[PDB]
DNA sequence: CATGGGTGCGCCAGACAGGG
DNA sequence: CCCTGTCTGGCGTCCTCTCACCCCATG
């Protein structure tokens, strides 16, 4: 990809975890059955006030080994052209051709 | 090392070095336990015995 | 009633491995409620193996992992204490269930 | 007004000088002149003559008093002497009962052969009284339920 | 089972009181 | 302070060969 993209992604990792999913409670409970009026306008305009690229939707999905941004697989957390070359280098700890 | 029965012949050290730290655990407890002053007094003094 | 649950992906491994805590357990508490089966999943993928165009060619991978079960049914104390930092069998991921 | 004192007996026979104590206050019938006899120190609730001291003194199995000096015995020196006996006798009654642990919350295990063997609770049930904690038995963690009293909270 | 507390030697010599 | 009496410490030959016996006590 680019050494570019690679440092953006963890410049969006440590919004992601300084302050979502910690400052997550303005949305949780205050933007809900609770008081409905305009301090209920105060729980997400102060959403706001987070910065726009700390959410975890922001954060795409990018490969580890080389950053590929398309063809990801969660499970082995890499590329897909990653995770074929480690598979016949002997590297995922079980993948054989699937010959069923 | 014992002796011909089994016993065992315990030298002169063991018994001083036994003494001061079973002294030492005693005074640690009492410093645990904020005894009074004359307490602590004669243990820190068998210690200084010891 | 005390459960063990194996996990591994080797299986001409874990019938041995289960074979080592079935002796390990055979001279502690001499009733074992068997080696269960415990049916695997099978995580199966797919990656285009080529760098780029031609979505015709792929290759397909999977991982079978295993499962057993051991089920230790009294809990004699002597039984666990053959269990507990005496296993081995580096690679197989072993878990109680109680 | 009785004041406390400390007494040295032979570390061992200490009851046993309590209750020879107690007998010859009851012997020399100085009875207005001794409150109490608590339990290798022994506390003696006590006057200060010079009769008294000698009595105390030749009661069998005991060394002395313990103070500044020995002409005038010292009574008890402590800011909190109440707290230090409360802090003795709590020794005894040590309740230690600490097992309240909830996801991810570390706990300990004294009991089986798991003792001494520390883990986490990753899943916990109040209703049947016992704790999903697993032990790093030979690296892998080893999920086994604990009893709250089976485990101490981390 | 484990722990818990005599009274017959004599000289030298220097340090510590003790007058002086 | 300058001499006098007291108070404690430090010490007293080398090799060997047997023997006997090594902490109670007890709730």
């Amino acid at each position: 990809a680019k050494q570019s993209m690679k440092a953006r992604e963890v410049k969006r990792v440590a919004l992601a975890d300084k302050y979502f999913a910690k400052r997550a409670e303005l949305k949780a409970i205050i933007s809900d059955v609770n008081a409905s009026d305009e301090d209920r306008w105060n729980a997400v305009l102060k959403l706001q006030t987070l910065p726009r690229d700390s959410s975890p939707s922001r954060q795409r999905n990018r490969c580890r080994q080389t950053g590929r941004p398309h063809g990801f697989l969660r499970k082995f957390g890499l590329s897909r052209i990653k995770v074929r070359e480690a598979a016949m280098r002997g590297e995922i700890p079980g993948l054989k051709k699937a010959s069923w | 090392v014992p002796l011909d029965g089994g016993r065992f012949a315990t030298s002169d050290l063991n018994d001083l070095y036994r003494r001061v730290i079973n002294r030492n655990n005693r005074l640690k407890r009492l410093l645990d336990l904020a005894a009074p002053d004359i307490i602590v007094r004669n243990e820190k003094r068998m210690l200084q015995e010891a | 009633r005390i459960r063990i649950r194996l996990k591994a992906f080797d299986h001409r491994l874990i019938d041995q491995a289960t074979a080592e805590i079935v002796e390990t357990a055979k001279r502690t508490g001499a009733q074992v409620r068997g080696p269960i089966p415990l049916p695997t999943r099978k995580e199966r993928f797919t990656v285009l193996i080529s760098p780029h165009v031609n979505k015709d060619a792929r290759d397909q991978y999977e991982i079978r992992t295993h499962l057993r079960l051991v089920d230790i049914v009294e809990p004699t104390e002597k039984t666990v204490d053959a269990l507990m930092r005496l296993d081995l069998a580096a690679g197989v991921d072993v878990q109680i269930s109680l | 007004k009785k004041r406390w004192y400390v007494v040295q007996a032979f570390s061992g026979f200490e009851g046993r000088v309590a209750t020879s104590l107690r007998e010859h206050i009851k012997l020399h019938n100085m009875e207005d002149l001794f409150g109490e006899v608590m339990v290798g120190y022994v506390l003696v609730q006590m006057v200060m003559n010079d009769a008294s001291w000698h009595l105390v003194r030749s009661v069998p199995r005991v060394m002395g008093f313990i103070g500044g000096t020995s002409d005038r015995p010292a009574p008890i020196s402590d800011k909190e002497v109440d707290a230090i006996m409360n802090r003795l006798q709590q020794v005894g009654d040590k309740p230690r009962p600490k097992t309240l642990f909830e996801p991810g919350e570390m706990v300990r295990v004294n009991d089986g052969p798991f003792a001494d063997f520390n883990g986490v609770v990753e899943e916990v049930d109040y209703e049947k009284s016992r704790l999903k904690v697993s032990v790093s038995i030979f690296g892998r963690a080893t999920p086994v339920e604990l009893d709250f009293s089976q485990v101490e909270k981390a």
